[PDB]
C-alpha cells in the first residue's frame, strides 16, 4: 500500500553528481593510464558489474586506489563516469568504439546494448 | 506522488 | 547531444538498495531512541537537508554514529529510510503523524509535502 | 534510451 515519488531516483542521483562535482566524501580514485577520476565506490558498484566484484572482495573493498588496464581509454572512462552519475551518455561517432570496449570491461550492459545498435547503424 |  | 537511458537511475538506487540490504559499505550507525540504523552517508545527504548539513561539516563528516533528537520515533525514521533507499514511502493513518514530523526534522520537503495533504484530505 |  505504499506511494511512490516519481522523480525521487533522479533527484538522489542528481545529489550524489552534486557531491562528486564538489569532491564530497568521494572514497577512491580510479587510475587510467596516469589520468585520475575521483568518484564514490558505492555509485561505481551501482553502476558496473567490474566495481561491483572489485568493491565486494574483501581485500580490494578497503583499497582507496583502484588502477585499470592499461588499454583502457581516460576519455572513454570519463564518458562512462559522467553517465553512472547523471544517465546521459555523450556517444559521439568519433568515441563510440573506447566507450563501447570500456563498458565492456566496466560490464555496463545497457551502454554496451545502445553502442552495438549506433554501430549496426552506420554499417 | 502515484500509486505504483 | 547526450542519449539518456530513462531506468538508469532507479536501477543506481535499487542496487544501493541491495547494497544497504546485505550491509556492504555501509559507513554510518544512525541511532533513534537506542534503535540503531545502518546506512550509507552519501545516499543519506541525497534525501535529506539534515544529513547533508551533518555529513559536510568538517568534523560530522568523520563521524560513524550519530544520534537523532530522543523525540523522533524509531518507526518513522525507519519507513523514511525505505523511502530513501526505494522512492516508495508506508504512508498510513496510524504512522502519518510520527513520519511528518521525522520528514520535518530530516528536512524532506517531497514527503512533508505529501504528508499535509493527506492529513488535509482527512480534516 | 531517448534524446532527453
Ligand atoms: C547483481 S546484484 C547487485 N547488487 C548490488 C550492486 Cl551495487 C550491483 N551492481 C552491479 C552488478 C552487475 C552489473 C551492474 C551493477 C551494471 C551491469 O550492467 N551489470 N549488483
Ligand atoms: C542543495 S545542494 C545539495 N547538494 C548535494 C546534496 Cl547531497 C544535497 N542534498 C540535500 C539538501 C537539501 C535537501 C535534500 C537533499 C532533500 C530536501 O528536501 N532538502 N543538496
Ligand atoms: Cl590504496
Ligand atoms: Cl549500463
Ligand atoms: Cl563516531
Ligand atoms: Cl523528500
Amino acid at each position: 500500500s505504499c506511494i511512490q515519488f516519481t522523480r525521487h531516483a533522479s533527484d538522489v542521483l542528481l545529489n550524489l553528481n552534486r557531491l562528486r562535482s564538489r569532491d564530497i566524501l568521494t572514497d577512491v580514485v580510479i587510475v587510467v593510464s596516469r589520468e585520475q577520476f575521483r568518484a564514490h565506490k558505492t555509485v561505481l558498484m551501482a553502476c558496473s558489474g567490474l566495481f561491483y566484484s572489485i568493491f565486494t572482495d574483501q581485500l580490494k573493498c578497503n583499497l582507496s586506489v583502484i588502477n585499470l588496464d592499461p588499454e583502457i581509454n581516460p576519455e572513454g572512462f570519463c564518458i562512462l563516469l559522467d553517465f553512472m552519475y547523471t544517465s546521459r551518455l555523450n556517444l559521439r561517432e568519433g568515441n563510440i568504439m573506447a566507450v563501447m570496449a570500456t563498458a565492456m570491461y566496466l560490464q555496463m550492459e545497457h551502454v554496451v546494448d545502445t553502442c552495438r545498435k549506433f554501430i549496426k547503424a552506420s554499417e | 506522488w502515484v500509486i505504483p
